[PDB]
């Protein structure tokens, strides 16, 4: 419950930051950070993957 | 039922006037191993239809019915059509059937003479009948049915319910376009009219006389799609009925979604129409794009309605259509889309049934429907259904793709409904979204994992909540002792109750004796004792066992239907045992299965009591060693008789103890260890039961009667010995009349009965060979001193 | 049951005994080969 | 905690909203491959106090007329006082859509500032309603001249 509450507070902060980050992404990021993943690497990969997902979504919308 | 051949095929032999030959009994046997829950009729049905029409003397009705029977879209018309064609092939078979039938037809005839389509009405009858049918299926529930006001407001969808005498050809085309656009919007034409649908129809057009012959011909193409669209709106409303179904509602809504496309194209053309820049040929060009699509859409709707497709009826029709809509690649994909969507209307419940282990049956679309079956009454009932009818299977309701896995799906759903009846209702973690897709093997692919998970969960729950290991480590003490103290107290305490006749037995005293014997042993490590008790039968173990062995064999009414009330209530054979386990907690022992597991106790304890009586006679016969038994003519022939009868009874018990016992018991242990499903555990237990009773040899009425006669001779000999002891030790009437050293004659009779029993064992080892019969012969021929004489009497045939 | 539809199929056959015991065998989904052998045997009697 | 590829695939599929079902599988595989390529690039290629960074973010909000939102975020941060997760979220901050629309007076404390704020809010509400109406109208008008079958 402590991890869940911490994740909820972090998600609230991120929503205040207007990041549009998911709770599942938050949990995955918590696991990566405890695993020793660079916050900069995680955020850069997140931005690149968000851009790729947006491009794929646009392409599939034109691909319907 | 499973013996429905008796009702159909046996009466086929009798009533068909075919008593010679095999009749339709061997035909019943032929169709029995050829009758499947599903259908595998893949065949060139066109070829079979051609053959039938070729042999059809009046092929008009043959071809007409070849179309008409598909109107209802009934169950497996292809097999009947093939039968009707192939039977016309054999005139000899046809003529022989004519002999079998026409003569009976003449007999019956002689015995006889001695002594228009309104869409409104056709849909209202359907709606009322479907409301009644949904009420019957509800069996005491309400319905989210369409309202009476929904039926009211006629033309609730706003349904489709000009002088052109000398119009210029262009103005005529424009006015005709206006009329046709109104018709496409379900409105009246300008110079022409359109009668309403003649029941199942759109609008039966009435072309204007002033409409040019060329104009009328061009409009003729439009009118098809117009009637199609009107009937399509009507069919969408029909599927919108809750009686049609929530899935039918989903299909109708998907159609409405495409119907928006229809009105969209209407407005797209209306753009040029308001612009006045359209043309009759231009319109025909634009209509061709989807004029065919209009009729294509109405096609599947008419298929569902004409088949009254409820449940997997419309699903199968849809899947078949999707498999055939090729060529019309647009319809090949559109029907696939509709299939994939509307699967979820049932596939969610299917997922619910499959995944959630709880099938939602507001409409009972899933073939598995949780049929009412009280699992509690299974154990105490000789015939039970809950283990097999806690979830009935509606074979009539199945989708096209679903029908393949349905049997495997039936097993998986049965396991899931078992998990639901286990209290711990649960969703299978495999929740592969049930939906329609082209991959049919994929439908069963995740189904395989789901069924495996269901079976594994069932196995784990049985190893948990059921915990049958203790239910058997304790039942080992039940009906088999497996410990001297297990049944030692029962033997030591039931003596007085059995001495009291069955009419003379005191149930309260028996209850007290049972409770005390329950506390009288240190083998109470088994915790399942409360699940077990004692009981009694108003008939001897023989009184019903031999009646069944002579199953209308020789005493259908002489002894099997003869009530035990013809005899008296005897304490020993009337006795019985009691035990039970809850519905979820192993209601396995139904009174038939429970009786099968119980009566081994009766037979074993009968032999135990006989051996106890023999041992008591011998222990009381401890004084005769202090002198010469030669002076005990009424008490020393007892020694010879005891020697001759120990081989008959005590030695007969050893074959059951080792040869009979180890096989069935070890088979049950090993098979249960290999058991993974409920069926596997049932097989292990069924081995332990059937094979054990087989080595008990308690199912051959003649041989069992011979063994019973030997045991009864032994019992009567023990009783006569006890009576002679009572009349002699008190001598230091009836008991003295039992024997006066005539117990020597009784021992001779026992030896003769033993010779007969050895002959029965030899008969088993000769006509059936076997190993148990060869062992019975081997135990009889221990030494020739009482076996070489038996061998000679065996040759005395 | 569909006794009416069975009679409809029989009139479609247009022969000369509802014969729906065979339709019961169809409900059991008996095989055409055993069905043909059984029909020949029942014809012979 | 999962394998780097396993968690990468989970997160990629989470961002991925996934024509053929083979196409959907290929899209998921492409998302996983792109994530793997990005992670490999980051690995092959391979500051401010977090309190200072949060202070800068709250200062940006309060300067951006979000002094209340800065206070809410500062309360969340003070409750917090994972740091790498905070930095990653800060990098993703603003990648959600920017938010454009969401004892007593001393006698002289009455202000037309509040009155104008309320008037602007009401005008914005009316403008939003009119804009929604106009946008729906534009969508319908663009559809009005089209064929209709796709």
């Amino acid at each position: 419950n402590a991890v869940r509450e911490t994740m909820d507070v972090l998600l609230e902060i991120s929503r205040i930051l207007n990041t549009g980050l998911d709770m599942e992404t938050l949990s995955i990021c918590v696991r990566l950070c405890e695993q020793g993943i660079n916050p900069e690497a995680l955020s850069s990969v997140i931005k690149e993957l968000r851009k790729a997902t947006e491009a794929l979504k646009a392409a599939e919308n034109m691909t319907s | 039922s499973e013996f429905r051949i008796h009702h159909d095929v046996n009466e086929l032999l009798s009533l068909l006037r075919v008593h010679g030959g095999d009749g339709a009994e061997v035909y019943i046997d032929l169709l029995q191993k050829n009758r499947t829950p599903y259908v595998t009729t893949t065949v060139s049905a066109h070829s079979a239809k051609v053959k039938i029409a070729e042999f059809s003397r009046t092929p008009e009705d043959f071809l007409k019915k070849y179309d008409e029977l598909k109107s209802k879209n009934t169950r497996n018309l292809d097999p009947l059509v093939y039968l009707l064609s192939k039977l016309m092939e054999d005139r000899e078979t046809l003529q022989y059937l004519q002999q079998n039938a026409k003569e009976r037809a003449e007999l019956a005839a002689s015995a006889a003479a001695s002594s228009g389509p309104t869409w409104q009405q056709s849909l209202e009858l359907t709606r009322k009948m479907l409301r009644d049918k949904q009420s019957k299926k509800n069996s005491g529930q309400r319905l989210p049915v369409l309202p009476a006001w929904v039926y009211e407001r006629p033309a609730l969808l706003g349904d489709f319910l000009v002088p052109i005498g000398s119009l210029p050809l262009a103005s005529q085309e424009a006015a005709v376009v206006e009329d046709l656009l109104y018709v496409l919007v379900g409105v009246d034409g300008r110079y022409i009219s359109a009668q309403p649908l003649t029941g199942r129809q759109g609008r039966t057009f009435l072309v204007d006389p002033n409409l040019d012959l060329s104009i009328r011909e061009l409009v003729s193409r439009i009118l098809p799609v117009a009637a199609s669209y009107s009937t399509v709106t009507r069919f969408i409303e029909e599927k919108s009925s809750f009686e049609y179904g929530q899935v039918n509602h989903a299909l109708a809504a998907a159609m409405r979604t495409l119907v928006k496309e229809y009105l969209v194209l209407v407005t797209q053309l209306e753009q040029l129409q308001r612009q006045g820049l359209l043309s009759l040929q231009k319109l025909w060009f634009y209509i061709q794009p989807a004029m065919r699509s209009l009729d294509i859409l109405a096609s599947l709707a008419t298929s569902v309605d004409k088949g009254e497709c409820i449940g997997g009826a419309t699903l199968s029709l849809l899947h078949d259509r999707s498999f055939s809509y090729t060529g019309d690649s647009q319809a090949q994909e559109l029907c696939l889309h509709l299939t994939k969507a509307a699967s979820t209307p049932y596939f969610e419940i299917l997922e619910k049934w499959i995944y959630r282990g709880i099938i939602d049956d507001p409409y009972s679309e899933f073939m598995v429907e949780e049929h009412e079956l009280r699992k509690e009454k299974i154990q105490e009932d000789y015939n039970d259904k809950y283990w097999d009818q806690r979830y009935t299977v509606v074979q009539r309701q199945i989708p096209s793709f679903l029908q393949k896995m349905a049997g495997k799906v039936l097993s998986t759903g049965k396991y899931l409904n078992v998990v639901r009846e286990c209290g711990h209702d649960v969703t299978c973690p495999v929740a592969k979204e049930v939906v329609y897709t082209l991959k049919e093997r994929a439908y069963v692919e995740q189904i395989e994992k789901a069924f495996s998970y269901a079976s594994k969960v069932l196995l784990d729950f049985l190893m948990g909540e059921k915990e049958l290991l203790a239910h058997l480590r304790s039942i080992k003490r039940y009906f088999l002792m497996d410990q001297g103290d297990f049944f030692v107290h029962f033997m030591d305490l039931t003596e007085e109750e059995l001495k009291k006749p069955v009419d003379d037995i005191t149930p309260t005293r028996l209850e007290a004796l049972l409770e005390l014997a329950l506390r009288m042993s240190t083998a109470n490590t088994d915790p399942f004792k409360d699940d077990l008790k004692i009981d009694l039968m108003p008939h001897d173990l023989i009184t019903q066992l031999l009646r069944v062995l002579a199953i209308e064999t020789q005493q259908e009414k002489a002894m099997v239907h003869a009530d035990p009330t013809e005899l008296t209530l005897s304490g020993l054979e009337a006795f019985s045992f009691d035990y039970v386990v809850t519905w979820p907690l192993s209601l396995i022992i139904n009174r038939k299965a429970l009786t099968r597991y119980q009566m081994l106790f009766r037979h074993m304890f009968y032999c135990k009591h006989v051996e106890r009586q023999l041992c008591s006679v011998w222990i009381s016969n401890k004084a005769a060693k202090r002198f010469s038994l030669h002076s005990a003519k009424w008490f020393a022939g007892a020694f010879t008789l005891r020697q001759r009868m120990l081989n008959f009874v005590q030695n007969i018990q050893s074959y059951m103890m080792f040869e009979v016992m180890e096989p069935t018991w070890h088979v049950l242990e090993q098979n249960l260890r290999s058991a993974s499903n409920i069926d596997d555990v049932l097989g292990h237990h069924a081995s332990f039961l059937d094979n054990c009773l087989k080595d008990c040899m308690l199912t051959n009425p003649e041989l069992l009667r011979v063994f019973s006669k030997l045991m009864s001779v032994c019992v009567m000999f023990t009783n006569c010995l006890q009576r002679f002891t009572q009349s002699m030790k008190l001598d230091s009437p009836q008991l003295a009349s039992s024997f006066e050293a005539t117990i020597t004659k009784f021992d001779k009779n026992f030896s003769a009965h033993l010779l007969d029993l050895l002959a029965r064992l030899s008969i088993y080892s000769t006509s059936d060979c076997e190993h148990g019969m060869a062992s019975v012969i081997s135990r009889l021929d221990f030494n020739g001193f009482y076996t070489e004489r038996l061998e000679r009497l065996s040759a005395e045939r | 049951a569909e006794e009416t539809e069975l009679f409809e199929l029989a009139q479609a056959a247009g022969g000369a005994e509802v014969f729906k015991i065979l339709v019961d065998l169809l409900k059991l989904n008996v095989a055409p080969l055993a069905v043909f052998q059984m029909l020949k045997s029942m014809c012979a009697g | 905690m999962a394998s780097v590829p396993q968690l990468l695939d989970d997160l990629c599929e989470a961002l991925l909203p996934a024509q053929r079902r083979g196409s959907r599988k290929r899209a998921k595989q492409s998302l996983k491959k792109v994530a793997y390529n990005a992670l490999f690039t980051n690995l092959f290629q391979d500051r401010l106090p977090v309190k200072n960074r949060i202070l800068m973010l709250s200062f940006d909000l309060r300067v951006g007329g979000l002094a209340a939102e800065a206070d809410r975020l500062e309360e969340l941060v003070e409750g917090l006082e994972l740091g790498s997760v905070l930095d990653l979220l800060v990098q993703l901050a603003g990648s959600g859509p920017p938010r454009v629309l969401q004892n007593v007076r001393y006698g002289g404390y009455d202000c037309c500032h509040l009155s104008g704020i309320e008037a602007d809010v009401r005008s914005i509400i009316s403008g939003e309603e009119e804009l929604c109406r106009d946008l729906i109208r534009k969508t319908l008008q663009v559809m009005e001249a089209a064929p209709g079958t796709g």
